[PDB]
């Protein structure tokens, strides 16, 4: 649901994640 | 008695013999293979 | 005499006997196919299709089995777990015991074509000398191949005479052989879309088909003949290893980044999918959209089923064994038997925290758990005398919501910097490591294995095309130019 | 699974008699 | 294997006998 | 010097009796240079699809291409 | 419809097939 | 044949190229210290690394919008 | 084509005037080979003298920022681009050259262009041997510097997560790619990599000692001091003796070769060999399969405090190189990894 | 044709390669790459 | 004469001989 | 062309190449078991 | 307790081809 | 057995070497 919590939940164990590499431009 | 040994001599295996001698391999690793694999 | 890297150079001009060494060959490859199908089924453990899979138990050729439609085998039990229907005559034993008749009967043709070799029919009608009109066996070859491409394109993948073919999730998690509708679209070319594979068998044999009538209908031109030396079968030798290394490439490419016809649930995950965290973030996605929906954290996470969690770790990673690390997943870190579960650390103020996952390069990787925002805030150190992060004073606890650990709070700073360390690997699995008396190592998937020795042989027959295109183009230099 | 034990001694009773055998009858018959 | 060798070797002396049988050397003195 | 002739061999042999046979000039050599051309053309098409090089409105070059 | 990728790729078709000319010219002069 | 003993020693050589070498050395001397080749081929000048809201090494960390996040992460 | 008529087209013109010498020859391979080097050397020059790489790897490679010719060097792409082909007019530069460079696309280009020109040469050499009619061992030769090329820059950065862990186009760039190696693949540990030094190795091997052996076995062939002008390629005879150089070969190592076929043959094959097995060995790493271990030695370390070899000082020295590289290495991995939990000795 | 001898073109193209080399190394000491 | 020769030795003279002068102004460029 | 086959050759092996392949063999052994006993 | 897999191996590796030069070499020796 | 497998190939290789050194066949033309 939360598109932005998630993306924050699942990057500091891993950056490489497809929803950090796109759409990167607007964060 | 000279360079060459006199006692030199080839062996000799005809068809038969060949069957023979396969015929007896596969038989006996057919009666004992089932006691190597137990 | 002859060299021993020439030996088979007595069947160039020579048909029938290159016809013979042929179905050698084939014979060999085929009876290679049954006894390594009749090996994977003696050494396959069906009991957990989910947690303990085929690409788990180093199975070779029963993905490529399982992909085109045999799912049972005779022993009464099926890949997918489920009841077993009768199996006919085509189950894996029957599929492997048919390659084995094969096998025999093309070395019976061999032998015959080696003693029987002076047929007329290898002989030109006008000349008598022994000539093959390479040009119209193509053409015969490309028609048989068209019409191969097309049958197996219009009725066995569609299903309307045969099986289909296995699709499943984009995650991995069901999945079973059944017809796919063709793709005529531009979705068609799109390689991970299942129906894209019958447009192209149906198109391709119908273009195959029509190249095969034109080559039977249509003779070469003399100054392409000559160019290409279509008189001389050292030249088609050099074309078909050619084409035969690109294909190659090919398949490992498809076979390394995954495809329509690579499925994940018969050769493994991609490290693609652990570099990208594909089913960390589906994991992460569905827990989300559970607990949004009013559902506490303990029980969101156990609807989390047990294949996806088992995909999200990096022991699956295709790209972590060795080169010499040889046999199964399974002997290299033993048979996972559950999940523990997703641990999840706090602080001692409370705030969550996240252990940064081990990349694909690493053999090893610090442990670090690092906050929401991005900033280390704990790890297992390794100085101990300086630590300003170390669990044992910043407090870091771990609750786990799982299967076998639900509600275990572990407090205690030595079990927490293990479980850290195994939840750096992704989702933290019980294994048994005394069953095959497992190494401890990480070992490569069946996909990885495929992917390395089809990239080494497609580099090998690149120089072999390079080695006989020089052969056959420079024949006269090879054979003499007396004093001219 | 798998006794490779004796897979292995069964693979080697079969091979090495049979490929003795067969070398005697090549050369047996090679040279008449 | 288990029944794969038992096989295998049941076969191989079938094909023994048959090629005993069918493409002996000819018969010479009597 | 009769070869041995069978009766599977003298059915195929009109498929095998006029080896060395050729077209005089250059023959169809244009048209399968077009040919080449096309097929060049779309194994670029096919390749940057697969590398996200080429983006399609349908084609999503993922495993929910599947979904 | 018609992507601003595949525009782009047809356009280097284009732009391909005029290096080609251009390579032909070169050596069908000198 | 011209086997490049005799161009060389000739001033017929040495006339074209008393103009075109120190021309080409002075044309490529104004592209370095006009700043065209760092505007042609996008090198940052030694005060445009660090930008006000970066004081780090910057990240492309997108492939669809990498033009976009060049340009606005690149100097203004 | 067998006393044809053969009427005359543009194909036989072209034909005429491509297969003519000249200065340079061009043929039908210098439609591919030319241009394709020429673009390949110029990238590589341009790149290594103003494109930056600030933007992609966070550092320094042009001569226009202070590098030298041993520190400048066109970088791969980032490796949030992965695999991407990166065309001027691809998805990602969309039409813009100022910044098709500065993200990587000259290291594609330069890599393409090469690739291309590795062809276009070797199809020179078996242009030029037909021409000459003369067997094309310099291409069989050639084909393994092309399996090198492409098994480094093709193959291992495909395996790997994208062309970032490519080799950079450079000397310090490279040395980085061979560190890397060692630190995260183990790569003198591999026998294909071994097998690839044996044969560089008796291939140097190889040349000095068959250039020394004909250089004093030279007869005298005239009556001069040197005997550089006691060659003449009009005379049949050999100009160094065989008989003599076999002779102190075999009492001096032992074993001499007797066949300059053989001699020469095995000259062409030590290199190639060695290369096409380091080509293999690559491909190995390409997908992360590596020598990196000896698990009896790990095993037995493990539960034995004082065994250590060799060996396990080269995997403790691999663990240092990874995690005191990683983070200024790969900036996408993004690694804040403090200076406490790295791999620290004593004082050092 | 011959109005000027090779070696002294040589020497002289000798020096300017040499003084580019040269120039080229005091570069390493002053401005960018420096390390100063 | 525009020949063969006279184009590649020129496209591998020209560009060395701007790129020199290139290198060697920016011998002289400084922070 | 006949009841015989006019292709058929013999395989030449000197010492030189029995040498070679067996050190090839052995140093290949020698490399190599170390990885495969591992 | 043995890694008979690879001792195995190793055997194998080193008598077949060792074998199969030997009776090269030795048939090539026989006639000349 | 392990450095029993390791010291027998490299014996083996020291035999191969030394019957290449002191029994080889003796070198014909040149
Ligand atoms: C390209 C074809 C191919 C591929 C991809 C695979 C892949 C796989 N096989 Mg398989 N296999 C193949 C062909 C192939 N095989 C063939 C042709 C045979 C018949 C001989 C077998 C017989 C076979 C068996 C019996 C078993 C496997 C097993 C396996 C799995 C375990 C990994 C492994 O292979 O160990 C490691 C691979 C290597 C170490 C490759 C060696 C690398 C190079 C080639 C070594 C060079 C040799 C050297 C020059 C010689 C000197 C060595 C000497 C001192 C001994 C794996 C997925 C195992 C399994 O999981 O059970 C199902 C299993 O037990 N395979
Ligand atoms: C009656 C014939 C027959 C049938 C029905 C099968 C059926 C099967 N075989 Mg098989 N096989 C056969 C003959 C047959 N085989 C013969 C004669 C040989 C000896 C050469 C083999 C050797 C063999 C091996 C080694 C293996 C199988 C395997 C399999 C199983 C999976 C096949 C698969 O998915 O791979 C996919 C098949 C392909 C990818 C083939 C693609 C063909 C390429 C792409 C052609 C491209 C070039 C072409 C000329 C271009 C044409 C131009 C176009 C325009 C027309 C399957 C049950 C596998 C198995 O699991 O073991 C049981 C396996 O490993 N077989
Ligand atoms: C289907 C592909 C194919 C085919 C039909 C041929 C056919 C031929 N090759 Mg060739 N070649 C190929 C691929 C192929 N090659 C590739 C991929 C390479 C690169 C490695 C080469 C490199 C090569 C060279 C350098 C030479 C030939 C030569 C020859 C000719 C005689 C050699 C021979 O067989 O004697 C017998 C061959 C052996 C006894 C091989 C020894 C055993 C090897 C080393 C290991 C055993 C392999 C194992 C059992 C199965 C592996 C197969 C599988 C993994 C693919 C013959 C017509 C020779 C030639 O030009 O003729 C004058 C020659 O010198 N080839
Ligand atoms: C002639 C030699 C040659 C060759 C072999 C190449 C090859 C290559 N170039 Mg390059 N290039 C060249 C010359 C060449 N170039 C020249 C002279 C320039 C200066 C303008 C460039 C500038 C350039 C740039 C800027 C780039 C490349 C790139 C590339 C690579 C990818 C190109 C691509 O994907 O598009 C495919 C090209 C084709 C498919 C060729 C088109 C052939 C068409 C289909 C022929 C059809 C004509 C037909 C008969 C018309 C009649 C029909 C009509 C009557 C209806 C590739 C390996 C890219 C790269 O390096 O990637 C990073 C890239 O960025 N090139
Ligand atoms: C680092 C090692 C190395 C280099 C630099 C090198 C270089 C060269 N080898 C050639 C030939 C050969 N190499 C051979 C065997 C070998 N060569 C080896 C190792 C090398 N060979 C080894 C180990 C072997 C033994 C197998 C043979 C048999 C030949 C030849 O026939 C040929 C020759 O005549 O020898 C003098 C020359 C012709 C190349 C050419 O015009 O391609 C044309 C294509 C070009 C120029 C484009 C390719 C561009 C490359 C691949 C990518 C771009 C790289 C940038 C331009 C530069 C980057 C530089 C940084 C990395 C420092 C060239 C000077
Ligand atoms: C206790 C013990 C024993 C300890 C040992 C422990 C231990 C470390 C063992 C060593 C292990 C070992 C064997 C390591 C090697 C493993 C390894 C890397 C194997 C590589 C194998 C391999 C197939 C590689 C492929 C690459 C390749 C083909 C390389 C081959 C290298 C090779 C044979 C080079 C040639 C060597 C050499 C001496 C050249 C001969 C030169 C020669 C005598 C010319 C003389 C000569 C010159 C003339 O010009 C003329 C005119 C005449 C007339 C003439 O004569
Ligand atoms: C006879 C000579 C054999 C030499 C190879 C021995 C390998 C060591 C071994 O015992 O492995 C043995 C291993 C099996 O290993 C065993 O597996 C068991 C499960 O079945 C258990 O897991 C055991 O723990 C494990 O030891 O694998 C093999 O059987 C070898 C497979 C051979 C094919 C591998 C794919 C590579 C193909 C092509 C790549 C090369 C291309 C050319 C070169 C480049
Ligand atoms: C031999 C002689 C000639 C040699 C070379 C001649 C020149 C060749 C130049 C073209 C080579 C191919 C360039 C594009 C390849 C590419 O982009 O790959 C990358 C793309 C796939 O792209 C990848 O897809 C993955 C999917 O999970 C991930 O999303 C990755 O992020 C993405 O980069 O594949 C292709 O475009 C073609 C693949 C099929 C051919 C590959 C041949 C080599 C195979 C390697 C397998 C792994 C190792
Ligand atoms: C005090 C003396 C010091 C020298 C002692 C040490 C020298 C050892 C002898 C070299 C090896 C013999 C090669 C056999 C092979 C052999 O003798 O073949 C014989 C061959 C002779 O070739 P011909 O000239 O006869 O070739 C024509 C033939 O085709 C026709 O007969 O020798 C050579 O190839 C030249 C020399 C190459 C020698 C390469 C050295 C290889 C290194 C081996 C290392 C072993 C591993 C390490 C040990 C564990
Ligand atoms: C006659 C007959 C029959 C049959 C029989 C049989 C049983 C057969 C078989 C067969 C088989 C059962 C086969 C198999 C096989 C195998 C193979 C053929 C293999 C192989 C190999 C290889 C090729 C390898 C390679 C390699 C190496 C060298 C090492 C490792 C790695 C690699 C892979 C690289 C019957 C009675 C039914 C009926 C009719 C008649
Ligand atoms: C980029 C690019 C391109 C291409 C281009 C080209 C192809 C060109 C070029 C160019 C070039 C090609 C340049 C160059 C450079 C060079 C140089 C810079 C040099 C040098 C230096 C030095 C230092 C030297 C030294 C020496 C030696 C070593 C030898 C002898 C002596 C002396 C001393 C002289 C284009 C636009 C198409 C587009 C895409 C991209
Ligand atoms: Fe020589
Ligand atoms: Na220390």
């Amino acid at each position: 649901q939360r598109v932005r919590t998630v993306l924050d939940m699942d990057d500091p164990a891993k950056e490489e994640t497809v929803k950090e590499l796109r759409k990167d431009i607007n964060n | 008695m000279a360079r060459p040994n006199p006692n030199k001599q080839v062996v000799e295996l005809n068809r038969s013999s060949l069957y023979w001698g396969l015929l007896l391999i596969f038989v006996l690793a057919v009666l004992f293979s089932s006691y190597i694999f137990n | 005499g002859l060299p021993w890297y020439r030996v088979h150079t007595v069947v160039i001009n020579d048909p029938g006997r290159l016809i013979s060494v042929h179905l050698m060959h084939t014979a060999l490859v085929a009876g290679w196919a049954g006894a390594m199908t009749l090996f994977e089924i003696a050494v396959f453990d069906p009991s957990d299709p989910v947690l303990n899979p085929m690409w788990r138990q180093g199975m070779f050729v029963l993905p490529f089995l399982t992909r085109l439609g045999v799912t049972q085998s005779w022993g009464g039990w099926t890949i997918s777990g489920e009841t077993s229907s009768n199996p006919g005559i085509w189950s894996y034993e029957g599929a492997a015991a048919s390659h084995i008749v094969l096998s025999g009967l093309l070395f019976l043709a061999s032998v015959w074509h080696w003693v029987y070799w002076d047929l007329e029919l290898f002989r030109d009608p006008r000349t008598g000398k022994t000539a093959l009109d390479l040009p119209k066996i193509f053409g015969i070859h490309l028609f048989l191949a068209g019409l191969l491409c097309f049958g197996f394109g219009a009725f066995h993948v569609t299903g309307v005479f045969g099986p289909g073919i296995w699709v499943s999730d984009p995650y991995g998690l069901t999945g079973s052989v059944q017809p796919v509708a063709p793709s005529w679209g531009a979705e068609g070319f799109d390689p991970y879309n299942p129906g894209g594979v019958p447009a192209h068998h149906i198109a391709a044999g119908i273009l195959g088909v029509l190249a095969g009538l034109f080559h039977l209908c249509v003779r070469p031109s003399i100054r392409l003949y000559f160019g290409l030396s279509m008189g001389s079968i050292e030249s088609v030798l050099s074309s078909s290893i050619a084409a035969v290394f690109w294909a190659a490439f090919v398949v490992a490419g498809t076979m390394w980044y995954g495809s329509a016809a690579t499925p994940i649930e018969l050769f493994g995950p991609t490290r693609y999918q652990w570099d990208q965290g594909f089913f960390q973030q589906e994991i992460q996605k569905r827990v989300a959209q559970s607990t949004s929906e009013g559902l506490s954290v303990s029980e969101a996470w156990a609807k989390i089923p047990e294949k996806l969690a088992f995909y999200d770790y990096i022991g699956n990673n295709p790209a972590k064994g060795g080169l010499f690390r040889t046999g199964a997943m399974n002997s290299g870190d033993g048979i996972a038997v559950g999940w523990l579960g997703h641990a999840s650390f706090k602080d001692q103020e409370g705030r969550e925290l996240f252990v940064r996952r081990m990349p694909t390069f690493f053999e090893t990787f610090p442990v670090v758990l690092i906050d929401k925002d991005g900033v280390v805030r704990a790890d297992v150190p390794f100085r101990k005398a300086e630590s300003k992060y170390s669990i044992e004073q910043v407090g870091v606890s771990v609750t786990f919501y799982g299967g076998e650990l639900n509600g275990l709070t572990f407090t205690d700073p030595s079990t927490v910097k293990k479980y850290a360390r195994k939840a750096q690997l992704g989702e933290i699995f019980e294994f048994d490591r005394s069953t095959l008396q497992s190494d401890g190592v990480f070992r490569s998937s069946p996909r990885g294995w495929f992917t390395f020795g089809h990239l080494s042989f497609a580099l090998l027959f690149f120089f072999g095309h390079i080695w006989h295109g020089s052969r056959t183009i420079f024949r006269d230099v090879f054979a003499g130019i007396d004093e001219d | 699974e798998v006794n490779i034990l004796g897979l292995t001694a069964t693979a080697l009773f079969i091979i090495i008699p049979t490929s003795f055998l067969l070398i005697l009858y090549v050369k047996t018959a090679a040279s008449e | 294997m288990e029944a794969l060798v038992y096989t295998f070797l049941l076969i191989g002396t079938l094909g023994i006998i048959f090629f005993s049988i069918f493409f002996r050397e000819p018969p010479r003195i009597a | 010097e009769p070869g041995i002739v069978t009766p599977l061999g003298t059915l195929l042999r009109p498929l095998n009796s006029e080896a060395g046979k050729v077209l005089p000039g250059w023959g169809t050599t244009v048209l399968m240079a077009v040919a080449i051309l096309l097929f060049a053309v779309f194994l670029l098409i096919i390749l940057e699809i697969y590398n996200s090089s080429l983006i399609l409105d349908g084609v999503t070059n993922s495993w929910e291409s599947l979904a | 419809s018609v992507t601003p990728s595949l525009k782009n790729f047809l356009l280097s078709l284009v732009a391909g097939a005029v290096v080609l000319a251009a390579i032909a010219g070169a050596v069908t002069a000198v | 044949e011209r086997p490049f003993s005799d161009i060389l020693t000739s001033i017929r050589y040495w006339v074209i190229h008393s103009i075109t070498v120190p021309s080409l050395f002075i044309a490529g001397w104004l592209f370095v210290s006009t700043g065209l080749a760092y505007d042609v081929f996008g090198s940052p000048r030694p005060n445009e690394y660090f930008t006000e809201d970066r004081q780090d090494a910057p990240l492309i960390t997108d492939r669809f919008n990498a033009l976009e996040q060049v340009k606005k992460l690149s100097a203004q | 084509i067998g006393t044809y008529q053969e009427k005359r087209t543009w194909f036989d013109d072209a034909d005429d005037w491509l297969r003519q010498d000249r200065f340079v020859f061009v043929g039908w391979s210098g439609l591919l080979l030319l241009p394709c080097a020429y673009f390949a050397v110029g990238g590589w020059l341009t790149g290594c003298t103003f494109v930056t790489s600030w933007y992609t790897h966070g550092l320094a490679s042009s001569y226009i920022e202070g590098c030298n010719f041993l520190t400048a060097a066109v970088s791969t792409p980032a490796n949030s681009l992965g695999h991407s082909l990166l065309f001027v007019w691809g998805p990602e530069a969309q039409g813009d050259l100022t910044r098709w460079f500065q993200l990587g696309g000259l290291w594609a280009f330069v890599a393409l262009h090469g690739a291309f020109g590795l062809i276009g040469f070797m199809l020179r050499q078996f242009e030029i041997a037909r021409s000459v009619n003369l067997r094309p061992y310099n291409a069989i030769a050639f084909s393994a510097p092309i399996a090198v090329f492409v098994s480094v820059f093709l193959i291992y950065p495909l395996g790997q997560s994208g062309w970032f862990f490519a080799p950079s186009f450079g000397v310090a760039s490279i040395f980085r790619f061979i560190l890397f190696f060692q630190g995260f693949h183990n790569w003198t540990l591999n026998p294909f990599h071994m097998m690839g030094v044996a044969g560089v190795l008796g291939a140097a091997l190889l040349c000095a000692i068959h250039g020394a052996t004909v250089e004093n076995t030279l007869f005298e062939d005239g009556d001069g001091a040197n005997t550089f002008r006691a060659f003449n390629p009009t005379q049949a005879e050999e100009t160094y003796s065989m008989v003599t150089a076999n002779r102190f070969w075999s009492q001096i190592f032992g074993v001499a070769f007797s066949n300059k076929r053989w001699l020469h043959f095995f000259m062409l094959f030590v290199p190639v060999t060695g290369l096409w097995m380091s080509a293999l060995g690559v491909v190995g790493l390409a997908l992360n399969l590596r020598a990196y271990d000896f698990v009896s030695q790990e095993i037995r370390a493990a539960e034995d405090p004082e065994f250590e070899t060799f060996y396990t000082k080269n995997i403790l020295l691999n663990e240092g190189i990874r995690a005191w590289m990683a983070a200024q290495d790969q900036p996408h991995e993004k690694l804040t990894l403090p200076e406490e939990v790295l791999p620290r000795g004593n004082a050092l | 044709i011959g109005r000027i001898p090779l070696w002294l073109v040589g020497t002289v193209v000798g020096l300017l390669a040499i003084g580019l080399l040269a120039i080229f190394f005091y570069g390493s000491y002053v401005g960018l790459g420096s390390s100063l | 004469i525009f020949t063969v020769r006279w184009l590649a030795i020129h496209a591998i003279a020209v560009p060395t001989i701007f790129f020199l002068g290139a290198i060697t102004a920016m011998q002289f460029i400084q922070r």
